[PDB]
């Protein structure tokens, strides 16, 4: 009911972690986003197409 | 997550009553008197009504063995029926609104229930009450506005560490695995698995628990 | 290598027997090869112990 | 009519459907081997204390042979004693061969009061499984007036077990004639709501209904002990060549137990106060002995 | 403490711990790999050997029983009566006669494999037909349970667990007792 | 005469049903509140 | 042994005064009272343990301070019957018939 307007907040915790040592282990950095809407995903029709 | 024992002190003023009557009747007022408001506890109490004294004393301790017999049957016998013990439980498998449950929408449970068709009834009554979030549902049992959720074990028990108010149940199942969501052929692709399972081989796994 | 029957069975297709009046057991591979009547007793399988 | 006027008349091959087995419907067509065991039922809603009496009696005898060794406490160590048997306060003894063999009396007395709280922990173990009509062969099986209350029975309408009824006791179908009913759900209400005392019915949907019941208020007359013990079939027309074919698939489906995993799966296994009355009717029972010893010694 | 104590271990010893005397049906895993310790079997050449044959997932059993698998019923009674087998797999209302005529015999709970007798008969024969309806046309009527009442429905605390060696134990006492009297005329 | 301050020594002395003599009370409200505590011990 | 040379060097020259032969082996060696403990993969201790007469050897816990991994199906570099046989264990998993 509001628009969206994603702001950079503080994010941490396990998976986070577990990322970190991935690009400390191979040879690549990253950037953290997230999803618009906190949903997994099911496979469903819209209402066009 | 008493009338009886009123009964029976209506009986014992009965017997206090026929104590006075027939040691009266035995050939010493206030004696008798509390004589019978000591017996019916085994009181310190420092001979035709001491056989009516004698029986009912008899009567007393079985009296209260029987509240020992009792109150075992209250307290052993009343184990906690509150618990669902998983998926198999009767009053979900014929669901009702009694039992408020559901999981999140658009979740992986829905399409798991969804190619179940066995389990379509719990479905359909899954269908009319999904949640946009987890912690919508948390919030929700945490004030007892559901009564279930299916969720991965290990973040049910450590938010049961969280929040000392919630119960997990004996059952168990879909053992399946969290991994790392991937894209198609990608030279980022056997690397990634290659530093998980280096991290499952030594203690960084351990170092994460 | 050739397969028979023998007791109840064996003297029935024999010839010696003609009807089976006994507490007999009813399953599928004498159906195949012999009828029955409709049954009389209905018992299930359980465990005798000391 | 029904299921047998499509079958007879054949605009019906077979009936897959499940349907009581009787003997006119085996004339007029054939069966197929049964499957499930379905009958009907009725839907419903000392010594110890001599042999102490005696050591009592020696320990009464030696306590006075003690006083006879070495001051009124000579017949009234009875009553002393049985009341530290209570442990009651009981408004002491002297000699030393008694005062042992009364600790060694109170010590058996509290451990066979700890053995009578074992035999309460025992009577705490026992469920018990009321049945208040044992069978067909009840006596309020006869007529509701020879009991107090005149009940109320019946089964599901023009049914086999109406068939039934009537070739084993038309005077029951006049007694069921007054006490019909519609509804199979109606007459678990009716049961429910006490518009209905009992019914008949297999024991099929009876078990079926026990296994989803919202409390288990309702059970019927035991697992078909006395009872008609017949079972559910396939219908087939006379000369179908399938009969064998599906007989030998019946007997497949049973041989693996997939007709018993069906079951367990279209079936479900389903089904603080405390009670004394029967001892407070003892204790009731024995505090009218205790006056009628009281009017015994009123001779006096 | 102690007697409360005392209480508790009387408890723990002769009251709750029921110990498996059964094997409460089938589904025993001591059961489903067996030792010598668990001597169960059926009939030789019967047709509960077929029906475990044909279970594919229980051969274990069938390899088990064929060792110690009997040739007459009777005599797998009297052999686990005299306890040289531990169990034995047969029908319902044969078993529960059994236990009717001595109340040394005990069934289990797991009732499984609900099947049926009949009657043994030919290929296509004029026999079968009316036979067939007689038995169904007996079914209706009670003489099934007459039958019944002629052979299958006719059938055929007290504290001695403790205190009978603490019974013992006063009654020396009580001779004890008397030594220590003869005892008090030796102080005199 | 002896069990003025010693309330605790009877008191604590016939929790546990105990069968060892103490005092014989005379006080009317001591006995009921004796009755009171030695039935919690009894349901303790 | 290769994941223990990767993890404790020094406890595995320990074991290697504690090597053994086989499963049964090491099962008596636990029963009689010449070995103290064991460490081999989780779920065939479970069924082993399920198994057990009279369950006398027990597991520590329920699996939860250990390596955390599992069974697969290997093939080589290059087959294509790779994502097949991926797809019909998600299938298997997916169905409960696991
Ligand atoms: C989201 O960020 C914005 C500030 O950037 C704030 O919310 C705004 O508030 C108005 C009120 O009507 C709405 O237009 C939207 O909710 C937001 N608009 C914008 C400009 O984003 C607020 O600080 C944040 N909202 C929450 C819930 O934290
Ligand atoms: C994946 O990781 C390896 C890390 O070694 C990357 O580097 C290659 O490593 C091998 C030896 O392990 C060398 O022989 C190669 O020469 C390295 N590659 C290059 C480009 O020099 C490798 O690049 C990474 N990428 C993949 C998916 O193979
Ligand atoms: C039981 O048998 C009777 C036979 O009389 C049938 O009664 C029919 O019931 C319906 C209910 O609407 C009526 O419309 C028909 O006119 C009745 N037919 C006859 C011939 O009476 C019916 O088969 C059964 N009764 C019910 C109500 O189930
Ligand atoms: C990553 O790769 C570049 C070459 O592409 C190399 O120069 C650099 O040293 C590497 N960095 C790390 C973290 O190894
Ligand atoms: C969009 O799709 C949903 C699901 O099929 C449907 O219920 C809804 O009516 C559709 N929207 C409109 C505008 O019809
Ligand atoms: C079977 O019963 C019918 C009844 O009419 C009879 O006519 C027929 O002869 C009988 N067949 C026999 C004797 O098996």
């Amino acid at each position: 009911g509001s628009p969206r307007h994603t702001v950079p907040q503080c994010c941490y915790g396990f998976c986070i972690d577990l990322l970190i040592k991935l690009a400390r282990t191979m040879n690549f950095t990253y950037e953290v986003h997230l999803v618009a809407d906190g949903k997994f995903g099911t496979q469903e029709r819209v209402n066009n197409s | 997550k008493s009338t009886l024992w009123l009964l029976v002190g209506l009986s014992v003023h009965v017997v206090a009553v026929m104590l006075y009557l027939l040691d009266r009747f035995s050939p010493t007022l206030s004696s008798a008197m509390w004589f019978s408001w000591g017996v019916l506890l085994n009181s310190g109490i420092g001979f035709s009504a001491r056989i009516l004294g004698m029986v009912w004393a008899g009567f007393a301790m079985i009296i209260v063995a029987s509240y020992t017999a009792n109150l075992a049957a209250f307290l052993v016998l009343d184990r906690p029926e509150e618990r669902i013990t998983g998926i198999n439980d009767p009053r979900l498998r014929n669901p009702s609104d009694k039992f408020i449950y559901a999981t999140v929408k658009q979740s992986s449970v829905d399409i798991y229930f969804r190619r179940q068709v066995e389990l379509s009834t719990m479905y359909r009554h899954m269908e009319k009450h999904n949640y946009e979030s987890a912690a919508e549902a948390i919030q929700a049992v945490r004030d007892n506005k559901l009564h279930a959720f299916i969720w991965d074990s290990a973040v049910l028990e450590f938010e049961a560490s969280q929040k000392c108010d919630l119960v997990t149940t004996g059952e168990l199942f879909f053992r399946s695995g969290f991994g790392i969501g991937m894209r198609k052929d990608s030279p980022w692709k056997q690397n990634v698995s290659l530093s998980i399972l280096k991290s499952h081989e030594n203690g960084f796994m351990e170092d994460l628990d | 290598n050739k397969k028979e029957w023998n007791g109840m069975m064996g003297e029935l297709l024999s010839g010696q027997a003609d009807m089976i009046v006994a507490p007999l057991t009813i399953n599928n591979e004498r159906a195949q090869y012999i009828e029955f009547s409709k049954p009389f007793k209905y018992q299930g399988l359980t465990i005798l112990v000391k | 009519n029904g299921m047998i006027g499509e079958v007879v008349y054949q605009r019906a091959v077979m009936a897959v459907g499940s349907l009581t087995i009787n003997e006119e419907r085996s004339e007029v067509v054939d069966f197929s081997v049964p499957f499930v065991e379905t009958g009907i039922s009725v839907m419903v809603s000392a010594s110890v204390w001599v042999m102490m009496f005696v050591m009592l009696l020696i320990v009464s005898a030696i306590a006075v042979f003690v006083f006879e060794y070495f001051s009124f406490t000579i017949g009234k160590a009875i009553w002393l004693l049985w009341g530290l048997v209570f442990n009651n306060s009981v408004p002491n003894p002297k000699g030393t061969t008694s005062k042992i063999m009364v600790s060694v009396w109170a010590f058996f007395a509290v451990i066979f009061l700890a053995s009578y709280t074992a035999n309460l922990a025992a009577f705490m173990i026992q469920e018990e499984f009321v049945d208040q009509v044992t069978g067909l062969s009840d006596k309020k099986f006869q007529r509701p007036h020879d009991y107090s209350p005149p009940f109320r029975f019946g089964t599901v309408p023009n049914g086999s077990t109406e068939r039934n009824i009537r070739n084993n006791y038309p005077y029951m179908h006049q007694y069921m004639t007054r006490f019909n009913q519609r509804g199979v759900e109606d007459a678990l209400v009716s049961l429910k709501t006490g518009k209905l005392d009992a019914f008949i019915y297999d024991a099929a949907v009876l078990n079926y209904k026990a296994g989803r019941d919202e409390g288990c208020k309702l059970v019927t007359i035991g697992s078909g002990y006395i009872f008609a013990t017949t079972g559910y079939g396939i219908a087939l027309q006379k000369g179908s060549p399938w009969k064998r074919q599906i007989d030998l698939a019946l007997l497949q489906f049973v041989g693996d137990g997939e007709m018993e995993e069906l079951e367990t799966l279209w079936l479900t296994g389903i089904c603080s106060s405390q009670l004394d009355i029967d001892n407070m009717a003892g204790v009731f029972y024995m505090l009218a002995a205790a006056m009628a010893l009281s009017l015994i010694t009123f001779i006096w | 403490i102690i007697v409360a104590s005392y209480t508790a271990n009387l408890a723990a010893f002769l009251v709750l711990d029921r110990p498996e005397e059964r094997i409460t049906g089938i589904n025993d895993p001591r059961l489903r790999n067996p030792s010598d310790k668990f001597i169960y079997a059926t009939v030789k050449q019967s047709s509960v050997d077929i029906y475990f044959r044909r279970q594919v997932e229980l051969s274990t059993m069938y390899r088990h029983m064929e060792k110690h698998n009997y040739e007459s019923a009777a005599e797998a009674i009297q052999a686990v009566r005299d306890n040289k087998l531990h169990a034995f797999i047969w029908d319902s209302a044969v078993l529960e006669f059994e236990a009717s005529q001595k109340c040394d015999l005990v069934t289990t709970g797991e009732l499984f494999f609900r099947s049926g007798f009949g009657i043994g008969m030919r290929k296509d024969s004029p026999w079968k037909q009316n036979v067939s309806l007689s038995i169904l046309k007996s079914h209706e009527n009670g003489f099934m349970e007459d039958l019944d009442k002629t052979w299958v429905r006719y059938q055929e605390t007290l504290t001695f667990e403790n205190m009978a060696g603490v019974f013992m134990l006063v009654a020396g006492g009580i001779v004890a007792g008397i030594f220590l009297i003869f005892i008090e005329i030796a102080y005199k | 005469s002896f069990t003025i301050g010693k309330a605790i020594w009877l008191l604590w002395g016939l929790v546990f049903n105990n069968s060892v003599p103490v005092q014989n009370p005379k006080g009317t409200t001591s006995k009921i509140m004796v009755s009171v505590w030695a039935f919690f011990a009894v349901i303790f």
